[PDB]
């Protein structure tokens, strides 16, 4: 619902992490470093986002039982 | 299933509505179209009371709620609660989002255009569907039965519409749309009922002489003889249990009230019953496809499912009709989801493929693209 | 399981008083000599404060499996666990949804009597009459043969 | 029948219940272990001047830029499925659950466990009120 | 000896305060064996009568399917007729 | 217990003032609302005697004093003596300065508007309370029993009503309100007494006999046959020891003072008794709803506390009521303080929270606030 | 003096035993609740079941009804079309 506002936010959002870098403020070996850390930071949303994908089963899990109950309500 | 994507039949109707994916035997979702706010004021803190009851929800708690219908003939009257009823129809009923799904709408015939272009337009802009496709209800109901020709009398809950189509060439100049239908039975139903002492009012009540109306009324095969009958014994009083107990016996109102179907003089209308409109919608025909439409005659919608009214209708019309012609009445043991069945099996078919409204074309012309040539 | 980490836990201020002032007042000897064994019993009936049976019966049946009918100081702190209200409270009900979705891994909108089935073959407990018995009762708490979430989900409640 | 016996089963049941849950806990460490070693991707750092490594930093940024933002809207999903099972558990409240109020509350505090402190105190006033004369 | 008669005195109302508790505890039992009496014959008869209920269900279901094999029958039958 | 704050649930009532701090299972301090002067003259010098005895305390000087409640029925006849009851049970029974603590008061439905405003202006400008709401007392009682449903008789010692209940939503035209309760049966008893010599008279013996209806009192299942059989045996005359000896036999008495609830032509009031009220107040609500109230009859207050009248109410509604429906009636063994445990679980809910009557919204609207949304 | 501390004492032992039985009593009394409370949620489940089994005997008997009799009308008309 609203998609106008969450496209919004999430443009904002990534916005934020927009982490463009100048010429003269690192080193190539600091850019390596940085580059690393982006990937490090990223297997650790991967993993986070991993857990979320099995925590959204369980939340099909629970959605598909708790429909089948209210169904069987009446 | 798998890949690919189906199609959603949806079915607004006025009543009932009545939803499920295209290529099934029957709607996967059926549930009465009412919103009820409550009335009441409301004591218990966080009960979790939300604002607006719909569907199938508002039937449950419908004694502190004042329900009441978005659609009222065919027309829907109330724009918001409409969204609403769809919204409640695709993301809890059958929890696909409208985004990777084409939608099949259903229109009673000679209805306003606004109505038609404001449904498109909610349709593409709120829920962003990929393809619309709005078809008459008629249409539909003749591809279930599995025929290609016939006069095809919907008389559903909103309006009672009478549509003969010859060899897939549909008349326009023969479709006689008439505004009685199972909405104004219920009302009159409830208005003699007061003749024995049984008062309903409230709109929560109008549910429960619907339920009357529903399980015991029945079509009289002859009137007159029936009205005598009713008055001398007491064979037909059939007594039925309020939500509370005190049971009622109902007398000749049993056949009193779908009654009004042949003679619509009883609401005060003036037209002529259903069994007077198919022989003018037949006339109106040529004379060479009167025999067909004749042996062809089909019945569809919920206020068809009376106990007797195939052989009544019947009668009347070879009454009516010359000697010679052969009256047949088709009325299929599911009637109630005819038309919905016939959209699916409409929505499967490989040369419908191309008739969808795509989003490309609505940006490019309009809402009043419904009107052009994709219909 | 929560039954160690209660012994561990019996170490505190109030339960430690609890056991002192019970080895003080009716913890002394000076009987007959009869070596009562069942002395457990003896503390239930001094402790003033009867717990939920449930807890006593455990006490009773589930310690010295091997009949030795003698108790070691480990053994006075797992009684004086059993005497306050340490359990783990039917363990967590994050404990049961997980349970309920690796039961439900294969998607089934219930827990399938195949899941119990294959569950009690991997453990190999001995098919008595209770067997087959409890999991029709709950499966079939309706008795029309349809297992609902609800059934298990209460049924596995109350419990650690 | 045999209470002893069901008590046994369901306890052995219990137990090896979470013992299964453990291993699926442990397969799904060593699946996130999989996953986090085959998203990384082959880079060279040979032969690149400042400007490539430039370049090579920007489109890195844009490809973690791509995963945040795929992340937020599983996020959002992920969001709306907890309001919507929120509503299914109050909808369960209201039908059966309405008496957790009589549930979440304090007892057996001190009304339970001290009363006669009252009639002791009563009786004690009363007799300095005697011995005051 | 004043002293001691004021103890007395105390001591008789705890007694009497304690023949109170004992009244009325049981009182309440009785009320509470006799209301789970009647709770338990109820139940019994609730639950058979249930069953009962859900075999005759069984049976109505057998035959609505016998009904509508021959009403397929006599369908098919009239078709040709016509 | 530490930091935080919390609230005070007071429970005014008339008879027993009940009250204790929100989240507990029981009341911290009960003690009756009565507030006596002495009437003698007084001899004895430095006695350090008070000019006027509240609470408890009164209950056991009674001899000398001339009890008299300050609560009517319901409404609140003399504001003075209420302010001192109030200010006894806050400061020497419960020892907790109301400038730190939110106070729940509960009131009878259909009281007058003047008294729940002085009410109010009384703790904020008196008592300095930080912020204070008035409840209706059979909302707490329906909280107590863990429902959301179902019609409360709350007869408590002044006001007997009868507040139905739907889903949460509450139904101000059903509210049937009486007036009969614990202290006409009380007179009532004392009146009939008179029968077989005893004659109470003076406000303190009004208490004796206050505790021979508690302790023996019992409504009868069927009365006629109660009558005849306590005319011709006498297993039913039970003794009682008055405070200074001299033991009184009851006898058929026993059930006569309570079935004054059913039949309240006995002290000649007109209306009909309460199991006559409470179908009454159904019949007034919707004809969907019925069942569920019938089904979920709530038993409450101190004079519902009878040996035998859940069953003489039941039996009562039954004959009433269409046979089909199924009576029930929750009687819960802690019905005294039903009201007061609501109170306490509503005051203990988070979303309850914001529904306090802040000290400064009372600053800019008067007293009359509480007749505005902050009910 | 003497006789009323050896009433005293007498009394004192009577408390004692006064007040083991009263917590005894209340023991009692929170078990007995406990068991009425289960059953009692046993007996609403009860309830529930009958009717749902009663209900849905009643559609079934209607609708076998319904299409027996429309069976029934349909084999006259075979007939009369022989
Ligand atoms: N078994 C039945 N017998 C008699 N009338 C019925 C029956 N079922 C439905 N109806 C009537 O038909 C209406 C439903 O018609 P329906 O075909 O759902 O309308 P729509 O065309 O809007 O879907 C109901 O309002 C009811 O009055
Ligand atoms: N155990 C009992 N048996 C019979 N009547 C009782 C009992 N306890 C209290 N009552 C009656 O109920 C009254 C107390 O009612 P209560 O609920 O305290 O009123 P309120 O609603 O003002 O708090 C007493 O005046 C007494 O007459
Ligand atoms: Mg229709
Ligand atoms: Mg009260």
């Amino acid at each position: 619902g609203k998609r106008q506002t969450e496209r919004e936010k999430k443009k904002k959002i990534l916005a934020e992490r927009r982490k463009v870098l100048a010429i003269d403020h690192l080193n190539e070996d600091q850019l390596r470093e940085k580059a690393k850390e982006l990937w490090q930071s990223i297997y650790n949303l991967e993993a986070e986002k991993f857990d979320l994908q099995e925590k959204f089963k369980q939340q099909k899990y629970e959605i598909n039982v708790l429909r089948n109950r209210i169904n069987d309500n009446q | 299933d798998d890949e690919e994507t189906t199609a959603l039949v949806c079915d607004n109707g006025s009543g009932l509505v009545k939803a499920g994916f295209a290529g099934d035997d029957a709607p996967r979702a059926v549930f009465p179209s009412i919103v009820g706010r409550p009335r009441h004021q409301g004591v218990m803190v966080g009960m979790g009371q939300k604002d607006s009851y719909v569907g199938d929800e508002a039937q449950s708690k419908r004694g502190i709620l004042t329900l009441k219908y978005p659609i009222e003939h065919g027309i829907i009257t109330n724009w918001d609660d409409m969204e609403k009823i769809w919204h409640h129809t695709f993301y809890n009923e059958l929890r696909v989002a409208p985004e990777e799904h084409p939608t099949l709408l259903t229109e009673a015939p000679l209805n306003p255009k606004a109505n038609r272009e404001k449904m498109t337009q909610i349709m593409f802009e709120t829920f962003n569907v990929p393809a619309m496709y709005v078809a008459i209800q008629a249409v539909l109901s003749l591809y279930a039965s599995g025929r290609t020709t016939g006069i095809v009398l919907d008389s559903g809950d909103g309006v009672t519409h009478n549509v003969p189509i010859y060899e897939g060439y549909a008349l326009p100049h023969a479709i006689m749309r008439l505004d009685l239908a199972g909405r104004d039975l219920t009302d009159y139903l409830m208005k003699i009922l007061t003749e024995r002492g049984y008062s309903f009012v409230t709109t929560a009540e109008r549910e429960i002489v619907r339920d009357i109306k529903e399980k015991l009324c029945y079509v009289a095969l002859d009137f007159e003889n029936e009205m005598a009958t009713a008055a001398s014994s007491s064979s037909l009083e059939k007594s039925y249990e309020l939500p509370d107990g005190q049971v009622i016996t109902i007398g000749n109102e049993r056949f009193r009230c779908p009654e009004t179907l042949f003679q619509p003089s009883f609401i005060g209308m003036e037209s002529a019953g259903i069994h007077e409109t198919t022989y003018n919608s037949i006339m109106k025909c040529d004379i060479d496809i009167r025999k067909d439409l004749y042996a062809n005659n089909v019945l569809s919608g919920g206020t068809t499912m009376y106990p007797g009214i195939a052989d009544r209708m019947q009668k009347e019309i070879t009454a009516l009709a010359p000697s010679t012609m052969k009256i047949k009445i088709i009325a299929p043991p599911e009637r109630k989801y005819s038309v919905w069945i016939g959209g699916s099996i409409l929505a499967s078919l490989s040369t419908f493929q191309q008739m969808w409204i795509s989003k490309q074309e609505y940006d490019e012309a309009g809402p009043s693209i419904v009107h052009r040539k994709c219909f | 399981d929560d039954i160690y980490k209660a012994a561990v836990e019996q170490l505190t201020e109030e339960q430690k008083n609890e056991f002192k002032a019970a080895f003080d007042i009716f913890v002394l000897g000076a009987e007959d000599g009869c070596i009562s064994t069942k002395e457990l019993g003896k503390v239930m009936r001094m402790l003033g404060q009867n717990p939920t049976p449930e807890e006593l019966q455990e006490m009773i049946d589930e310690v010295d499996e091997d009949g030795s009918g003698t108790v070691d100081f480990d053994e006075f702190l797992v009684m004086m666990v059993r005497c306050m209200k340490d359990d783990s409270k039917g363990k967590s009900e994050e404990e049961l949804s997980d349970l309920f979705r690796m039961f439900d891994k294969n998607a089934d909108g219930y827990i399938d009597l195949e899941e119990l089935k294959i569950m009690l073959q991997a453990t190999g407990e001995t098919i008595t009459e209770d067997d087959i018995e409890e999991l029709m009762k709950d499966g079939d708490k309706n008795n029309d043969g349809r297992i609902d979430y609800d059934e298990f989900l209460e049924f596995m409640k109350g419990v650690e | 029948i045999s209470a002893s016996r069901k008590l046994q089963l369901k306890t052995l049941m219990l137990q090896i219940a979470k013992q299964e849950l453990e291993r699926e806990a442990e397969e799904r460490r060593g699946e996130k272990g999989r996953a986090l070693s085959t998203r990384c991707q082959p880079l060279e750092l040979a032969g690149l001047s400042f400007a490539e490594l430039q370049d090579l930093c920007r489109q890195l940024h844009a490809r973690v830029d791509k995963v945040d933002e795929e992340r937020y809207d599983v996020e959002a999903k992920v969001t709306k499925n907890i309001t919507e099972i929120a509503d299914l558990n109050q909808k369960i409240f209201d039908l059966r659950g309405k008496f957790k109020r009589p549930t979440l509350r304090r007892v057996r505090i001190s009304a339970d466990a001290m009363m006669q402190a009252l009639l002791g105190a009563r009786a004690k006033e009363t007799l300095d009120l005697r011995a005051h004369l | 000896a004043q002293k001691d008669e004021e103890k007395m005195e105390i001591q008789e109302i705890q007694l009497k305060e304690a023949k109170h508790i004992a009244e009325d505890a049981d009182r309440k039992y009785e009320e509470v064996a006799r209301k789970l009496v009647i709770i338990e014959s109820d139940l019994e008869r609730a639950e058979e009568r249930a069953e009962l209920s859900e075999g005759k269900c069984a049976e109505l279901e057998e035959e609505l399917k016998t009904v509508t094999n021959n009403l397929k029958s006599l369908e098919a039958q009239a078709e040709k007729y016509s």
